[PDB]
């Protein structure tokens, strides 16, 4: 009842994995060890064998062995079953065609294999939680490879997608961008929801409101954590309005291929901060709809929203978040679409958010998470097919992915699939 | 997982490799005996990168060494790490090249070749996953130009999916030792461009302008040149070796760094460097060591990167170090000398962080330039060969070997090719 | 009451041998000296001497003295009755003709007189356990002179046979094939229920489920008692539906001849694994139908089932077992033929799997032994009758034979009645 | 219980012998005395193979020792072991065999062969079972070539059903220190293949090729060419002496090995065989054994087995090591070298393992190859027959004995047809 299967892959899903089941081992009170010291609460995450040891209901699938080999040593070894850590033999080399047609191939069929292994436990799967990087080898090419395959033996099951994005300035490849767009297909097709985000809009977030001047990736994968176990505690506990999985979507996706929300978190904040500001549910609702708080580096006010789905949890009362919503629509400044009248999908859930002991983090009786639907994410797109067009009038690095059994025309196809949906987000806000 | 091959051709190949044995052999904490010392898990959990596990937990390197005279492995197999390699593993002959290329591929190491490759084979097929090749050599000279670029063509041909990476030390005018440098180059060149699918140039002219102005030694010795090498050997494999924030493979370097199939001739440099009088007085910090890095001062190829533009350049920083910081200063960098990097490509700087910095150091850089700058390597060393082969000087060296003069007029069109192909980007 | 005759012949079926009887001693708490510290649970396995000491119910034979001597020596030197560890002088050097004609025809007489020191001390006598290899001369020679005499002295008794039968690639001997064949109206003729098992097969087994990346034959012999562990266990314990020997037959047999199922065994499993997987009875159930857990290189799939003993022990319940078996008729890739309605036989016994303290495999609630007569083991004649097609067209060890007292018109009247069983598998498919 | 009976024939075979008896008494564990002094159980619960026990706990060896002079009974009964054998298992004559197959065959040792047969009585009534006989002897010369085939021919008359297990180092044309050793090993030959079960066939420049581009021996002696013959003749027998995961008698390696009864010239080889400066280096394993025991350097014979195909091979291993991982490189070898063996046999390789591996080494293979490519070795004394006996050279020698022309001419026949039946399944 109410499963939800896992999949991180690559080092960006695998290291936002390893903090996202720091955060579910905590908020569910199970020990590193997998044992529980002292009612179903943690079944959407953990299975239970009956020697009474927890067992996460995920897969970690990198086709180089490093970032996982360092999850099967650290402290954390003893959680995982050890199979349902995959490890290839050879790095994807931030090539598309690497993951997808050559090494993908080599290790799909047991990967697949050990999610069905996971799916024969569950008694109602309720979706896929799927992280990776747009920018990667194994992310963009080994995901679109993966989820072809779950698209065609799990076709009702809805899959939630959260990817990390390239940025506008900030980048760790020269490749980023051919790897981004050829993913495009996988997105539109076998996805059905997509959470974009940013590393540099994070790290601007992170200077803000965090007063840490110069972050890591561990603080980073610390933010995207919170945002999917906040997605998900409506699943997992008591709320005064819970949200299913399939709903959700429902207020979300206006349009069958409408499906790329921002997302948002608040309060963001230091504990030094926050002893000196109250933190009202009109407060953190008004803190969603700054430019300064959203996790890509696009402007909402550019845009207009389609809906948003305001994910309340910890202390809130809908008293409060009615007359909280009713300031938003008073502001001219956020501008929803005239075909939504509604706009507001709400949810309260009664579990504040866990903190994370090592965290930068501030304990804080209510959160809320803020996932919306807006026009201005084109922007993302226009950034990113604007670095591509550069390199492919050149064929600049091209003789790579054909060199590993890529079609030459996936290049001209793929881009061409991005500006019809670039052409979509455009067309709806009139 | 992910074996390397290492190789070592002539005098300076099997210098600069020798004194990379120290230093890998020191990051791996291995005793020159072969037995494991170290600290650490981390420094265990990857040995099998470059060596095999022997009984009594003694490790062997994957190294085979070669050479066309028995002096230089009697001045390796004697030397401070000089045990530690494999007794069945030295292959040599008994007469020199002569400073010959033609010796080195027709004659002398012709018939040596044979004896190397099935050594090579034998370390290979023992490997669980190789993934490449790690060649080093000199192209002055008649061993490390003419069989080490024999033996490219040999491996190439028998495991062509695999990463060819090539550390060539090569002539420069002001620096040079041999009157025939200009033609064992250019013939070695016209097999590295077709064959490898990484060069890291590297010029004596630069090892003793870091070694003069940067670190201010007074008498820097070729024994203080291979150790600015061999710290870039360690640095670009790192990332196979060590866990990071970023992993970059070889091949996650050369699918970034290689942008047309035929550019892939490098020029590396290392951070920190410091004279040991000026180490208590600055810091080690992600600027510091960003602002040294991509000085024209700091670069292992004479080639000014001010005359060309970067095509891509790799920063593999080590270290416990801020990624905002580490992505702030490749960004920085390439919008402040927005001049010198080519604006078709829309970021110019691959990143790598790995998370445990050399032995002693509390961060490290090695940097990776693909600049266009490098067509002055290949231009000067063609201008020097042109001058001597309009007279025909020094040639019944080579023909007396049965190599053709169209061979000579076929490798400096060749080389001249190379050069059009940096010059047509800038 | 329910006495069985262990008989183990060769090096093989005494090494088998050295595994079942470790087994037994620990399953029924015996010292490896004979005496038990503190129900006639034991009675099957070991005849009670009035010391207090358990004696086993088992004949080892063979040809030369290496391995005997070895058992006269190890740990088990007190166990058994010392005139019931046989040996002779001269190898059978892998020549049937040398274990049937020449040398065996000396011992032979000593062997029956222990068996029927021990038949005599039986009341009710339930069948013989007789172990050997295929491949051996000892194995096949010895094995199908004793047999040829059990079968006149003792009729009535079901001879149940367990036997290690060549395999696709792996092999031991130039002229395992010979004596192969030579063997194939022993078990035609004068057996009732024949176990083949294939050293390759179990190979695979261990690499895939123990994760042992090298196993020598203790680990083979430690699965193949096992399996006999579980065929007695109904005959030994307490159970919701215990399965007499025969009641057994009656099941697993559709026609007189049709008497050489597969076996298979589930969980094989590491202690790595088996506190992360369920090992619940629909998932053990399930391993048994996997062409992974066949314990000969065929596949069941290139079949049609005729009948299936699901030999359950430990922790389940019929409740259990009826849900599992109603998956297997509906998964459309295992098929029974049109005759065989009911399809399954089921026994359930309360008595866990005993683990060997020494061994690779996992303590666990739940075992399943499935025995299973398919069309499928064609396959695995048709391979070994190719092997020998190629060496008798040349004659190409004949002479060995021929010099020892065989006929030579023995091998195509072995080959015509190997066609005739392999004819029969095919004819009862349709 | 499986008794050897061992007899050695002439200078050769009494010195393969006299180092053979130090090998195995240092596996039983039994002194120079004869006296036991072993770690372990397993070294005296089958030292009856090749023992008798004797009072006070001494173990006497069953050989017999022949020759037609005195100085090599001298030089074994003064020797390192030489007090061990019987007094009376000394059987020997004054004047020698002149390297002549007629005196050994006809005038020599027919005259003694009366008080050789009635000890090899004396030893194998004394045995509780009997398996066979191992006679240790050289083709070339006149003692063993035609005094050791009178013996073989003598028992095998009186004990038709036992095993007849021969080692016989035998003639090559770059290692050659007789005249008439192509006379002498025809003559022996046509012996050997009606009435040996099993003859390994030895060669000294094999044996001289081991020591040399394996071993690295700067001065190998007849003494160390004697070790590695007594390594496999310790090895063969291993499965009736030590207990083991498959056991294999001599007849269950004859079974297997002999398609056609005739086809019996084995070709012997020996591994872990290292240089004694590189040992520390190497990985003892069952894929390294393999890929040195398989390989053409290894066997003891001139012949190359590139130049024909296997029938069978018999691989005995001993040491605690997988079955899977014997058995996976057993098929390994016979499918990635396909065209190497006969393809009318499906399993080519017959293997065996012990449990106890030879004092001082971790796991060893003893290697049995049974292939076409012997066909050179009988080929290459053939012809050196030929172009002597065409011109009848040196055949007063052996006429003057008695020996007919026409004995020549059947013996030279009779080896055309035992290379013509090894060249018919090529
Ligand atoms: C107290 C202190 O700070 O000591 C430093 C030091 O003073 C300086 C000057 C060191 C020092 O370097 C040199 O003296 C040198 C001389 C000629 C050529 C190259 C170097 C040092 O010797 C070098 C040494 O580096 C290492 O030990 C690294 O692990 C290095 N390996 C070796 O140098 C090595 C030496 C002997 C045997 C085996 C290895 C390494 C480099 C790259 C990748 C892996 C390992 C270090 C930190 C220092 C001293 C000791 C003074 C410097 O080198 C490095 C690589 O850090 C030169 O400029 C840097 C900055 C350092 O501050
Ligand atoms: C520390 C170490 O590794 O010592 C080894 C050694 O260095 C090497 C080089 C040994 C050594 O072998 C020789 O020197 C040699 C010289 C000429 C001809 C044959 C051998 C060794 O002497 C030989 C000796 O082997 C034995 O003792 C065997 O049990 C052997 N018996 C004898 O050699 C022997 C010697 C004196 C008296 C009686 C017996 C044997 C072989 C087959 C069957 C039964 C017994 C061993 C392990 C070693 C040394 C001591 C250096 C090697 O031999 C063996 C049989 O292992 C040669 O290649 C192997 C690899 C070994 O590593
Ligand atoms: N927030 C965050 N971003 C990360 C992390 N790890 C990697 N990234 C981002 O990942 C993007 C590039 O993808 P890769 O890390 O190369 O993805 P990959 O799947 O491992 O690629 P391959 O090595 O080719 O298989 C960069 O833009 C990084 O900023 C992490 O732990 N957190
Ligand atoms: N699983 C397993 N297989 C074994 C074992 N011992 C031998 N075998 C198999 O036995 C087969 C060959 O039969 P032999 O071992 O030669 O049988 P044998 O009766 O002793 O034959 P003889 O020596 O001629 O009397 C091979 O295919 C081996 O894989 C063992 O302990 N376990
Ligand atoms: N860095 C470095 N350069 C060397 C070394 N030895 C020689 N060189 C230089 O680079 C060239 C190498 O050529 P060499 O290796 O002698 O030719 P080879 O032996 O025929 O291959 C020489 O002319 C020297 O200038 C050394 O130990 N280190
Ligand atoms: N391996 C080995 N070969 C020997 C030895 N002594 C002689 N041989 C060689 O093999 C041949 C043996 O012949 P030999 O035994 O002298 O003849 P015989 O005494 O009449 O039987 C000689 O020609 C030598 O080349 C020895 O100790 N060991
Ligand atoms: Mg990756
Ligand atoms: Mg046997």
């Amino acid at each position: 009842m109410r499963e939800c299967i896992s999949i991180h892959v690559g080092q960006a899903g695998v290291q936002i994995g390893n903090a996202c089941w720091e955060l579910y081992c905590l908020e569910h009170g199970i020990q590193p060890d997998g044992q529980m010291p002292s009612d179903d609460s943690f079944n959407t995450f953990f299975s239970e064998t009956g020697a009474g040891k927890h067992v996460p209901r995920a897969v970690f699938v990198d086709l180089e062995p490093t970032v996982i080999d360092e999850v099967r040593t650290g402290t954390y070894r003893q959680l995982f079953h050890p199979e349902q850590l995959i490890t290839g033999k050879e790095d994807a080399a931030n090539n598309y065609a690497r993951g997808h047609y050559t090494i993908g191939k080599e290790i799909i069929d047991l990967v697949l294999d050990r999610i069905r292994k996971l799916a024969d436990q569950c008694t109602g799967l309720q979706g896929f939680l799927v992280f990776h990087s747009f920018g990667g080898g194994t992310g963009s090419g080994f995901t679109s490879l993966l989820m072809e395959r779950l698209s065609v033996d799990y076709g009702k099951k809805s899959k939630l997608e959260f990817s990390i994005y390239p940025a506008p300035q900030v980048s760790t490849a020269v490749v980023e961008p051919y790897n981004s767009i050829l993913t495009t297909h996988t997105t539109l097709e076998h996805s059905d929801c997509a959470f974009m985000v940013d590393n540099e809009a994070i790290y601007d977030i992170c200077r803000r409101n965090l007063d840490i001047e110069r972050p890591t990736y561990t603080n980073l994968n610390r933010l995207i954590s919170q945002i999917v176990s906040s997605i998900t505690a409506s699943l997992r506990f008591d709320g005064a309005l819970n949200v299913d999985l399939t709903e959700f979507q429902t207020n979300l996706v206006p349009y069958p291929r409408i499906h790329f929300p921002l997302a948002t978190y608040a309060p963001v904040i230091s504990a030094e901060k926050a002893y000196h500001e109250q933190l009202s549910v009109a407060e953190i609702t008004n803190a969603c709809f700054e430019p300064a708080n959203q996790m890509v580096k696009c402007d909402p006010r550019h845009g207009k929203y389609m809906a948003c789905c305001l994910l309340y949890r910890g202390d809130v009362v809908p008293k409060d978040v009615n007359a909280a919503i009713a300031t938003i629509k008073t502001k001219r400044s956020i501008q929803f679409v005239d075909w939504c009248p509604t706009g507001f999908k709400v949810g309260i859930n009664y579990q504040p958010p866990t903190v994370v002991p090592g965290g930068d983090l501030a304990k804080v009786q209510r959160a809320v998470c803020m996932l919306s639907n807006t026009t201005a994410i084109a922007e993302a797109w226009a950034r990113l097919d604007h670095k591509f067009d550069l390199m492919y009038a050149k064929r600049a690095f091209v003789h790579w992915y054909v060199g590993e059994g890529m079609e030459e025309g996936e290049f001209s196809e793929a881009r061409e699939d991005m500006a019809a949906l670039e052409k979509d987000y455009e067309e709806v806000g009139v | 997982m992910r074996e390397i091959v290492h190789i070592q051709a002539g005098q300076c190949g099997n210098q600069i490799g020798a004194k990379f044995w120290e230093v890998i052999s020191d990051e791996h904490g291995i005793d020159p005996t072969g037995s494991y010392h170290g600290d650490s898990d981390l420094q265990l959990e990857r040995i099998n990168v470059y060596y095999n596990e022997a009984a009594g937990n003694k490790y062997v390197p994957r190294a085979i060494l070669v050479d066309l005279e028995p002096g230089t492995m009697d001045s390796v197999r004697s030397g401070p790490f000089g045990q530690i390699f494999r007794p069945d593993n030295f292959v040599f002959g008994q007469s020199g090249a002569g400073n010959n290329w033609a010796k080195g591929h027709y004659t002398e190491g012709a018939e040596l070749v044979d004896s190397v490759l099935d050594v090579v084979r034998k370390e290979s097929e023992s490997c669980d996953c190789l993934q490449g090749f790690q060649l080093t050599h000199s192209l002055g000279g008649g061993t490390g130009s003419g069989m080490g670029t024999l033996l490219i063509s040999k491996i190439r041909e028998e495991y062509p999916d695999r990463i060819m990476n090539t550390f060539s030390v090569m002539p420069s005018p002001k620096v040079s030792d041999t009157v025939v440098e200009p033609y064992n180059a250019t013939l070695s060149v016209h097999q590295l461009v077709e064959n490898t699918d990484e060069t890291y140039s590297i010029d004596n002219e630069a090892l003793y302008d870091i070694c003069f102005r940067t670190l201010k030694l007074t008498t820097p010795t070729y024994g203080d040149l291979n150790h600015l090498v061999s710290a870039t050997m360690s640095g670009v494999t790192t990332c196979l070796r060590f866990p990071g924030q970023l992993n970059a493979d070889l091949r996650k370097l050369a699918v970034n760094m290689v942008p047309f199939p035929r550019l892939h001739f490098f020029m590396p440099g290392f951070a920190p460097l410091t004279s040991r009088g000026s180490q208590q007085y600055r810091a080690l910090t992600v600027p510091e060591l960003t602002q040294q890095m991509f000085d024209s001062k700091n670069m292992m190829a004479a080639c000014d990167p001010r005359h060309g533009r970067y095509l891509t350049v790799a920063a593999i920083f080590r270290g416990r170090m801020s990624m905002k910081e580490v992505d702030e200063q490749m960004l920085n960098v390439q919008n402040k000398n927005s001049s010198y990097f080519v604006e078709w490509i829309p970021n110019n700087v691959k990143t790598a962080v790995c998370d445990i910095p050399p032995r002693g150091l509390k961060m490290s850089a090695t940097f990776i330039g693909n600049s266009t700058a490098i067509q002055e390597l290949f231009k000067r060393i063609s201008e020097q060969f042109t001058a001597m082969f309009r007279r025909k000087a020094f040639l019944h060296w080579y023909t007396g070997e049965g190599m053709d003069e169209m061979e000579f007029t076929e490798a400096e069109s060749n080389m001249n090719d190379l050069v059009s192909e940096y010059q047509q980007y800038q």
